[PDB]
């Protein structure tokens, strides 16, 4: 591979694969899948019931001790029966490593709050609740953190429109800021950019 | 089958109990909200608005949806009591600046193409 | 390697303790700060005499947009809509049709200057150097409406600033 | 004896060998109640036995810090306490049991 | 027990106080939530780049680098060495700008306003460097996911060298104003003490870790670009308070000067973006002479490059702490998901614990020492 | 006297008076044994408002679980008496 191509690292790949197998062996009750990406990133797909145990293990085990929670977020995939996927990114300073833990939920199934494992989760789950409508059970105080007071809906959902449903202005008759249905002087221009002639043969799906 | 994990309530009866508790809290809070925000509405029409908002969701027959709505209503009450909302947020429930939309067929036919 | 910022132990001999007591009572470090301020009072200020003097700028600086033309006087824009396609803010609106002589030219070229982020992506996406971001930055306005530029305004800006725009392009085009 | 381990809130531990021995013995006692075939029990017993043998064969503190590869024996003690707490919670959780249930058919398929 | 709502960077703060003591501090945010992450889903990767300038406005260059690194990792390409050296040089310049802003503002809020002007003159000079390299003073969009947009002008390195050999005296003047002043120490020493364990559990990063004695720095532990080719020291605190963090920041600026010197002396020749026209756009002359170059220019500026499907979490050692991006590509030319991780989010979430049992006037000092920029926190 | 003696008659007069104040029940149609849902045509929320009126008229708190079963003025009076332990 020539200078324009990102170099590979087989040593880290082997180490991450071995540790993924190790984690899957220790907790077979919850670990559904283990993957390592070609750029050496380890993800562990677990059942929703194992959020508190697995995280606790990854925080407290002598061989793991992932003591830092870098980020916690959600991804909305409407085609799946379980709509939302919950992603935890953890960092271990002792072993200079990163791990990703993935689980899933739908609109109505609550997910156990992990504030007892990581304090940093407190706001993150709140943001998820604000943006995706995922409820976290036993959260110390769950409420909106980013949207306006009284905002209806969850904007980061795929079916939520980009400009929303209401807009704000100042009305002199009532002498205050009011909210009315959105009306754009220029509509957002939707661009169809995806080309035919697929780009990456290595990701081709079976034709079923 | 069709077995699902609960949120707060196992059947509809517990859900209605939670709904009644939230309704009591809102009904109690309405006069204090009217006085604190210096609203020009009356307590009667504020309680009518609370009743209308509750009745908007009267067709729900799923306890999980019911107690999720109860959670959202409790969040709204928390925002109102702690005066995190302003007067504009409270008055947004009334839509005082919106011209009324007629419902009959002829008026909709006259104004435009929108059903 | 790493460094300690606050890992010094004060000496406990009588001379050092007396020095610290003298600092505490006679306010030595406060006088040092006063001296620093006094020294700053007597140096030349860094203020420039705007608007008679102007801050330095570069040929790469992006200012008010302009539509350029060829030396013959015909406009460079051929309505490819690449600038409209790349615009991160959707600030460009273009409509085009064949001209009376069959040329491929625009009939509408609007830039909403209150949506523009002045990123310069349009001028680098342009294949013919038609839309540029010219050196002018002093075009404030009393109303929102005068910041919604149509094609006539942009062509006028180009005819107004062409000399400086061409000089800047001559300076910087070997880097592009 | 050194002072100021350098981490705010982490106290200097006088006589750390006894504390480490007690903690590792308690960890092994807790691990004894986990089923013999569970992977967590075998792995943690192996790690704890290695660490206990290394603390028993090294009286010098700094040599122990270098051998343990954790450094700052106070945080080694802290990690041992964390491991004990995790061992108790794992004996409660029983994660050696078979998987609760598989995900839906295309839960993890990407793209789409 | 009285409750005060200090309303409207822009921050709303609801406190309960028992007398002079702060019993509870609750920050209400979202006054600058613009929905950046949703808007990114309607843009190409190049079109999404300029949002990162606006995320953390104080240090625009660093966010560009983090986004470019994430996209490069997903693309399985690497930037040319000269681009990497330019990226690191401008990242250290960016760090100086952020540090000057954080330190002067902290001092200004504390009531010392003189060094704000003194060091904003230097900030103006660094804005001049930004403008000369990119055409914009602060919202630059210079660092791209293939390298950098343009090469340096022919006289920029000399001017950067001239600027950097006089900056240590400015830092010395700032210290003369601050470090040994008894009022400054009384305002900062033993304020907002956080333990190492609490800092790790609360998600803190950057100086907020290193003030408590945690030896961690992403440029040393997980180097990106050429940070493994430069030599510098990581300042470490001992008491976890505001004074130690101020010292660490001041020390960091000096280290940044050191790294800038090394970058200036070891700038290599060569190209500035990856020689791959399906990712980086070609040169103008090539675009106007070659059919393939024109086609690739057209496609890269209309559709954009396709990124192979996959998700990455890329973090860099930002001036304010660990700044990260969780990027999910579905295989098209528009990102499926872009979650932005901001250090200030966790720091502000920890403000409540940090301000326990302090004066009301200590809350200002703690907010200043957390280095909070609202745009990144709200996104 | 600081507090007048309370009897079943006084409790009933207070209860039917505060029902008369309720604007969704006209005075001529209600009675002591009139059921809330059928003879007067009220939903659960109307009953809940009536219970709050009971609470702020008699100056004490009625838990939801036992407040939900008071479907008549008569059993409301019975609940008030049992909570207060009146003689007549
Ligand atoms: C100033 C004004 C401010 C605005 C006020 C705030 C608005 C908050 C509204 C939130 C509503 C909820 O959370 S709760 C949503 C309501 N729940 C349900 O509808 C479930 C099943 N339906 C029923 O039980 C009946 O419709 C019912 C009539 C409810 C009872 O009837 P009974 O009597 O036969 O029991
Ligand atoms: S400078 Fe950027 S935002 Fe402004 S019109 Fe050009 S492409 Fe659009
Ligand atoms: S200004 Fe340039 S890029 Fe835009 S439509 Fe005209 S020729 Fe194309």
């Amino acid at each position: 591979t020539r200078p324009t191509i990102r170099p590979r690292n087989d040593v880290v790949h082997k180490q991450l694969s071995a540790f993924g197998q190790y984690v899957a062996e220790i907790l077979p009750k919850y670990v559904q899948q283990v993957q390592v990406s070609c750029f050496n990133e380890l993800e562990i797909f677990i059942h929703p019931d194992g959020v508190i145990p697995v995280l606790t293990f990854l925080r407290d085990h002598t061989n793991a001790q992932f003591k830092s929670l870098a980020d916690l977020t959600a991804v909305d995939v409407p085609t799946r029966q379980n709509r939302f996927e919950i992603v935890y990114n953890l960092l271990s300073l002792r072993f200079n490593s990163r791990i990703r833990v993935k689980t899933y939920t739908d609109e109505l199934t609550p997910i156990e709050s992990s504030v007892t494992v990581y304090k940093a989760a407190n706001w993150y789950e709140r943001e998820i609740w604000d943006m995706f409508g995922v409820f976290f059970a036993n959260h110390p105080d769950l409420r909106r953190i980013l949207t306006d007071y009284g905002f209806e809906g969850h904007p980061f959902r795929k079916d939520f429109p980009l400009s929303g449903y209401v807009e704000l202005r100042y009305d002199d008759e009532v002498k205050r800021v009011v909210a009315e249905p959105v009306e754009l002087a220029q509509e957002f221009r939707k661009f169809d950019l995806n080309s035919p002639w697929e780009a990456f043969p290595a990701y081709r799906q079976p034709p079923e | 089958g069709t077995s699902v994990k609960p949120i707060f309530s196992r059947d509809m009866n517990e859900a209605k109990r939670r709904v009644r508790e939230l309704y009591r809290a809102w009904y109690r809070e309405v006069p204090n909200t009217v006085h604190l925000f210096q609203l020009d509405i009356s307590v009667k029409q504020g309680r009518d608005k609370v009743r209308e908002m509750f009745m908007k969701n009267a067709h729900v027959t799923d306890p999980r949806v019911v107690d999720l709505l109860v959670i959202k209503g409790k969040m709204e009450l928390e925002e109102t009591i702690n005066v995190w909302k302003q007067r504009t947020h409270i008055m947004r429930f009334f839509h005082e600046t919106e011209a009324p939309r007629p419902t009959d067929f002829l008026s909709k036919f006259y104004v435009g193409h929108d059903p | 390697t790493y460094k300690f910022v606050n890992m010094r132990e004060p000496s406990m001999d009588m001379k050092s303790v007396t020095d610290r007591a003298a600092q505490t009572l006679l306010w030595t470090e406060l006088v040092r700060g006063l001296g620093m301020t006094l020294s700053y009072l007597f140096r030349e200020p860094a203020t420039i005499n705007y608007p008679f003097e102007k801050g330095p700028l570069s040929p790469r600086f992006r200012g008010e947009h302009a539509l350029r033309r060829y030396p013959s006087g015909e406009e460079r824009c051929i309505a490819c809509k690449l600038c409209e396609a790349v615009c991160p803010a959707q600030a460009i609106t273009i409509e085009a049709e064949p001209r009376a002589d069959g040329s491929r030219r625009t009939t509408r070229y609007d830039i909403d200057m209150t949506k523009c982020i002045y990123c310069g992506f349009c001028q680098e996406a342009c294949p013919v150097d038609a839309i540029v971001e010219g050196p002018n930055f002093e075009f404030s306005t009393e109303t929102h409406e005068e910041l919604l530029y149509n094609k006539e305004k942009l062509l006028n800006n180009g005819d107004k600033w062409e000399a400086e725009i061409a000089a800047n392009i001559q300076a910087d085009y070997l880097y592009r | 004896l050194k002072k100021t381990t350098g981490l705010v809130g982490l106290a200097v531990c006088e006589t750390p060998h006894e504390r480490l021995k007690i903690l590792y013995t308690k960890i092994l006692d807790v691990l004894g109640q986990i089923p013999k075939n569970a992977a967590y029990r075998k792995y943690t017993e192996q790690i704890t036995n290695e660490k206990l043998g290394m603390v028993k064969a090294e009286p010098d503190v700094k040599k122990l810090e270098e051998q343990l590869q954790g450094g700052q024996i106070e945080e080694v003690i802290l990690q041992a306490e964390n491991e004990l707490s995790l061992a108790r919670k794992m004996l409660r959780w029983k994660p050696w049991e078979p998987l609760v249930e598989e995900p839906p058919a295309n839960q993890w398929k990407w793209p789409i | 027990n009285l409750t005060l709502n200090f309303g409207p960077g822009v921050l709303r703060l609801v406190m309960e106080l028992s007398g002079e003591m702060v019993r509870k501090c609750d920050p209400h945010i979202g006054l600058l939530h613009r929905g950046t992450e949703k808007l990114i889903e309607y843009k190409t990767y190049l079109q999404a780049l300029p949002y990162f300038d606006r995320l953390d406005y104080v240090s625009m260059m660093c966010n560009e680098q983090a986004y470019s690194l994430a996209v490069e990792k997903l693309l399985n390409i690497q930037p040319p060495p000269r681009a990497q050296w330019i990226r690191v040089l401008f990242g250290e310049i960016t760090r100086l700008l952020n540090h000057i802003m954080a330190v002067t503002t902290h001092a200004l809020d504390i009531g010392a306003m003189t060094p704000f002007f003194w060091m904003f003159e230097e900030r103006e000079k660094m804005f001049e460097f930004y403008e000369r390299v990119s055409g914009a003073r602060m919202h630059a969009a210079y660092i791209r996911p293939g390298g950098v947009h343009q090469d340096l002008p022919l006289g920029l390195l000399d001017d950067i060298y001239e600027f950097s050999k006089n900056f240590s005296f400015r830092i010395d003047e700032l210290e003369e104003m601050l470090t040994n002043n008894r009022i400054w120490r009384n305002r900062t020493v033993d304020i907002g003490v956080v333990t190492a364990e609490d800092a790790l559990n609360y998600g803190f990063s950057g100086v907020m870790l290193r003030g408590s004695g945690i030896q961690w720095d992403l440029r040393k532990t997980q180097p990106y670009d050429v940070y493994d080719q430069v030599e510098f020291d990581v300042p470490i605190g001992s008491r976890g308070d505001c004074y130690d963090r101020y010292l660490c920041r001041v020390e960091e600026m000096r280290q940044s000067l050191r790294i800038i010197s090394q970058c200036l002396n070891k700038m290599p020749p060569g190209e500035i973006k990856v020689d791959d026209a399906k990712v980086s756009p070609p040169k103008r002359a090539e675009m106007k002479t070659s059919m393939e170059s024109l086609i690739h220019h057209f496609k890269l500026y209309t559709e954009g490059y396709q990124v192979p499907p996959g998700a990455t979490y890329t973090a860099i050692e930002a001036p304010k702490g660990e700044f990260g991006v969780y990027l999910v590509s579905d295989g098209s030319s528009r990102p499926y998901r872009c979650k932005i991780k901001a250090p200030g989010f966790a720091h502000l979430a920890g403000l409540d614990k940090m301000s326990k049992g302090h004066m009301l006037a200590d809350v200002v000092a703690i907010i200043g020492t957390q280095d909070i920029v609202f745009g990144e926190v709200d996104r | 006297s600081d507090a007048p003696p309370l009897t079943l008659e006084a409790i009933k007069d207070r209860v039917l008076y505060v029902l008369k104040l309720y604007d969704k029940i006209d005075p001529e149609k209600l009675s002591v044994n009139s059921h809330f849902m059928k003879d007067l045509g009220l939903d659960s929320l109307d009953q809940v408002e009536i219970i709050m009126a009971m609470e702020d008229e008699f100056g004490f708190e009625i838990p939801d679980i036992d407040a939900e079963k008071l479907m008549c003025p008569q059993e409301i009076v019975d609940y008030i008496a049992d909570k207060k332990d009146v003689y007549e």
